[PDB]
């Protein structure tokens, strides 16, 4: 698969200073790179979907480059409410993945998740609101306690194409109810590393442009 | 920018096109800019051309238009080709087509058999030659429309088929519609005759005016409602259906028009081809129209057009898959 | 002398469609691994093999005096055979004509009307339509012995009780449409039509996809247009008195005429123009701002 | 008269 | 196609190099097949020109510079590299002067 590195695994600065986040592709990719803010104890959100275009509400301050594969993010000033996660993460081809984080020093409604023994069932709920189901593509995206982002699943209603992970294939099912605009993730065989914040996240069917809307997570404890 | 190429399976012919979706605007065509590279040598005394083909395969290979211009020996350079002429060097020779107007949209039909356009280079001494396929490019662009800003009044249909002969209006909530957004239909419905109705069939069609030799009208249905309402005589019944068509369960069915392929990639329905008031109706190409129908079977009917578009991107259109494979 | 030349041109055509058949048939299933036209073929190729089958026995029959050594009851199999046969190839040389003349003129609405579904339930309708033509013929049928002449007299006059002697028209005239109004019309139509008509498109582009055009046609109405002249000079001889033994010694040949084109069928609209055993990427560069 | 049979041929 | 090519160290000033360029799965024969660089920052530029027959074309800035040579035996390009100016340093591409083959890694080379 493709494989992405960030350089700066922590970095510190003051109020006022230019930053700068350098990412490299494993694979010769094109500018389908987008960057993720990520907030303490919050969904991430988008701020570039092309490595070139800013996502709109952003403040100007963000922008990017690309040269051959080195996708980067350079900030202008650091405010006080820019202190938080960046992930970096490709969607050229079905197992998307995110960067390993770099740490700076319509609504959708999930419901379930709990307590699970071993071994067992779970089904987690999407309440999509705002949007329909297939006008959009939904993604199932797990975060480990401390760790990055990962791609679940994911369901297209248009062209009828359900794709999971190499690490959840065949055990996770994805389906999504267009009369009640609501996408259900099924979980079975519950293992020791399944314990994440499970975030459902909804994207553009057509012409994909990153995860614009993100959900608020339902963490599953095994 | 990230400007596309493509190679010739020779090890030269370059050739570099800035985008591969030009935008049909109702009256004009954006131009074919680009250039192309050539090494010194394998050209002491051929020529270079450029020949744009409008095609219209259904395997023969029927021509709609063809356009030709000669590079090296001999119109001002847009921006895109002063840059790549600053890029590539002194030995690259820019070329430049003018697509005409009315021209039939990229468009190919589900199974390929449709409309599809190609640049082609050439190197020989005159046109008068039988070039093999090695020494050649076949780059395929397309020639697609977008939804217009100013939205489009409100379709409106009534039929009055047998006291009152089972009054039928029926009315959308907007004439725009984009791939994906569900259409809102109303059967506001006064029957008065003793005749009852029995079943509600709402259907979305896809109209192929379609023009090769013959004029032909094929129907293809796309998306059905079944409804199980029945009225009384002298009785008011008015409620609103919601539809959404998608591809996924027309894939079976044969003969629908997708959108342009480059590949064998999968692509969406085909977007309703919007022309000027008047013109000629002879235009050898696919053309798309969607209108949904509103029938009460007892057999009136109405018949509501609507325009099924896409809205103007912002950067481009993949073309693809984004997530392929 | 005159069975003689029927007999080796008889064989000849054994010699040239037995193999022919078996050859086509080897591969129908094999271009391209199938397609509609292959599968057409592929049962043309077959009521060709079965109506070769029992060709030895009829080949057999018609040299040496006309005598039927093979019992009563297998003129009655061979003759279902052979006319279901026939009447099979007919058909489907008729509907490959057809098919020229949808994908040559307006192929359009070929694509999403060309279901493989749709060539088998038209080839079970024709199996079946070749089928009940062939029983009311064949049923009728038994032999007559006339000095070691047991020639399989089917029921040409007084069948029956119920039955007349009205059959003895009626029975050829339906059978001479089946063979001449069906056939012989719609090929030379459809054969002109397309010929003059692919003229004003310039499709045409000689050499291989055209010139097979006009053999096909002339063969088939010189094969089998005396086979029907002949039985309407029989019906001619059921009235006016009898016009003596003369003639009636060319049916073995016009049949063995027949016989030709059941053996070039396989030879030439197959094995032509097409045989089989007999482009870098698009990439993407930069560019300074 | 001489009631030929008429199936030098097949049917 | 696999575009491996080797050659490219640390060199303080006026060093020879003789870079190399062998390709694989491609035939040479009268194509025409040049060298790239690409400076730090910066995109990527013309070298030379190296074509079947001898007629060597280089840059404005590089001029009685660099020497280059293809020999058709093994399937190599040869460059050569004289008093090296402490604005050479860049990462040296190599493959057909139309740019029909797929950008492999370069070497690095610093002054």
């Amino acid at each position: 698969d493709i494989q992405m590195t960030q350089s700066p695994s922590s970095l510190s600065a003051s109020v006022g200073d230019r930053v700068t986040i350098t990412c490299r592709a494993s694979q010769s990719v094109s500018s389908a790179v987008a960057w993720y803010q990520q907030k303490p104890g919050k969904a991430p959100k988008l701020l570039i979907y092309s490595a070139s275009s800013l996502y709109s509400g952003v403040p100007s301050r963000f922008s990017g480059s690309r040269s051959g594969t080195d996708f980067t993010l350079t900030i202008s000033s650091l405010q006080p409410e820019d202190f938080a996660t960046y992930y970096c993460q490709q969607y050229k081809y079905v197992p998307v993945t995110f960067g390993q984080g770099t740490k700076v020093e319509v609504q959708l409604v999930e419901s379930g998740g709990g307590l699970v023994q071993p071994g067992g069932s779970l089904r987690l709920s999407c309440a999509a609101s705002g949007f329909n189901v297939y006008s959009s593509s939904i993604h199932w995206v797990r975060q480990a306690p401390g760790k990055g982002l990962e791609w679940v699943a994911s369901i297209s209603s248009y062209y009828g194409y359900t794709y999971y992970a190499d690490s959840v294939k065949g055990r996770f099912t994805i389906s999504a109810d267009t009369s009640k605009n609501t996408a259900y993730l099924q979980m079975n065989s519950l293992r020791a590393e399944d314990t994440a914040v499970y975030y459902c996240a909804r994207s553009r069917q057509f012409w994909y442009s990153g995860l614009d809307y993100w959900g608020q997570g339902t963490l599953v404890t095994v | 920018t990230r400007v596309f190429k493509k190679a010739s399976p020779n090890g030269k012919l370059t050739v570099y096109l800035g985008k591969r979706d030009f935008v049909d605007h109702i009256d004009l065509v954006d131009p074919v800019d680009g250039v192309v590279l050539v090494d010194p040598e394998y050209l002491k005394e051929r020529r270079v051309y450029v020949t744009l083909t409008a095609a219209f395969r259904y395997g023969f290979r029927k021509d709609l238009f063809v356009a030709n211009v000669q590079s090296f020996p001999p119109k001002p350079l847009t921006r895109l080709q002063e840059r790549l002429i600053k890029k590539l060097g002194e030995h690259a020779y820019p070329f430049t087509f003018e697509i005409p107007p009315n021209l039939p949209s990229s468009v190919t039909l589900q199974p390929a058999i449709g409309v599809d356009y190609e640049v082609k280079a050439f190197v020989a001494e005159n046109l008068e030659e039988k070039i093999h396929k090695r020494n050649s490019v076949r780059l395929v662009i397309e020639k697609v429309q977008y939804a217009p800003e100013r939205p489009g009044p409100q379709p409106t249909a009534e039929t009055t088929r047998q006291d009152k002969p089972l009054h039928l209006e029926a009315s959308l909530d907007k004439e725009i519609y984009y791939h994906g957004e569900p259409i809102s239909v109303n059967v506001h419905v006064t029957n008065n005759t003793n005749k009852t109705v029995k079943k509600i069939k709402i259907s979305v069609r896809q109209y192929a005016d379609i023009v090769l030799f013959n004029t032909a009208q094929y129907k293809v249905p796309v998306a059905m409602e079944e409804a199980d309402d029945t009225v009384a005589p002298s009785s008011t019944f008015s409620k609103v259906y919601t539809l959404t068509p998608f591809l996924a369960n027309n894939r079976e069915k044969r003969g629908l028009a997708l959108d342009g392929k480059l590949k064998h990639e999968d692509t969406n329905l085909a977007s309703s081809t919007l022309l000027r008031e008047g013109a000629n109706r002879e235009i050898l190409g696919i053309i798309v129209s969607y209108k949904v129908k509103v029938k009460l079977v007892v057999d009136v009917a109405v018949e509501l057009p609507f325009t099924l578009m896409h809205p103007k991107p912002k950067e481009e259109p993949p073309h693809r898959e984004v997530p392929e494979n | 002398v005159v069975h003689w030349v029927s007999l080796v041109l008889y064989c000849l055509a054994f010699v040239l469609g037995i193999p022919g058949n078996a050859i086509v048939i080897w591969f129908t299933g094999f271009k391209w691994k199938k397609t509609v036209t292959t599968l057409w073929f592929l049962n043309l190729a077959i009521a060709d093999f079965i109506f070769l089958l029992f060709l030895p026995l009829y080949i057999s029959y018609v040299a040496m005096n006309f005598h039927w050594p093979f019992g009563i009851w297998l003129c009655k199999a061979n003759s279902f055979t052979a006319q279901l046969n026939m009447f099979a190839s007919v058909f489907f040389l008729t509907v490959i004509s057809l098919d020229h003349y949808i994908h040559l003129i307006h192929p359009v609405l070929s694509h999403r009307h060309r279901t493989l579904k749709n060539s088998l339930i038209v080839i079970i309708f024709i199996w079946l339509l070749a089928s009940l033509i062939g029983g009311p013929a064949l049923y009728f049928r038994d032999t007559v012995e006339f000095n070691n002449h047991t020639l399989c007299y089917n029921n040409f006059q007084k069948h029956d009780p119920d039955l007349t002697l009205i059959r003895h028209h009626v029975l050829t005239w339906v059978k001479f449409i089946i063979g001449y109004l069906f056939p012989l019309l719609t090929m030379s139509i459809c054969y002109l039509c397309l010929i003059f008509k692919v003229k004003k498109r310039s499709i045409l582009i000689s050499s291989r996809h055209f010139w097979t055009i006009l053999v096909v046609v002339v063969a088939f109405v010189v094969c089998w247009t005396p086979y029907h002249l002949f039985s309407i000079w029989e019906l001619t001889i059921h009235h006016n008195s009898y016009s003596h033994h003369v003639m009636q010694a060319g049916i073995p040949l016009s049949t063995g005429l027949a016989f030709l084109n059941s053996c070039l069928n396989p030879i030439l609209y197959v094995l032509i123009s097409k045989k089989f055993q007999a482009s870098c990427t698009t990439a993407s560069s930069s560019l300074a701002k | 008269s001489f009631y030929f049979p008429g199936q030098f041929a097949f049917s | 196609v696999q575009l491996q090519e080797s050659g490219g160290g640390l060199v303080q000033a006026g060093g020879s190099l003789r870079l190399s360029c062998v390709v694989s799965g491609f035939f040479f024969d009268t194509v025409t097949m040049a060298w790239y660089r690409r400076a730090p920052g910066k995109h990527r530029e013309l070298v030379a020109s190296a074509t079947a027959g001898g007629t060597t074309t280089y840059a404005d800035s590089v001029k009685d510079r660099f020497t280059i040579s293809r020999d058709n035996a093994k399937n190599t390009v040869y460059l050569q590299m004289n008093s090296l100016k402490p604005e050479d340093t860049a990462v040296y591409y190599c493959n057909t002067f139309v740019r029909s083959l797929s950008w492999g890694q370069g070497t690095q080379v610093t002054v």
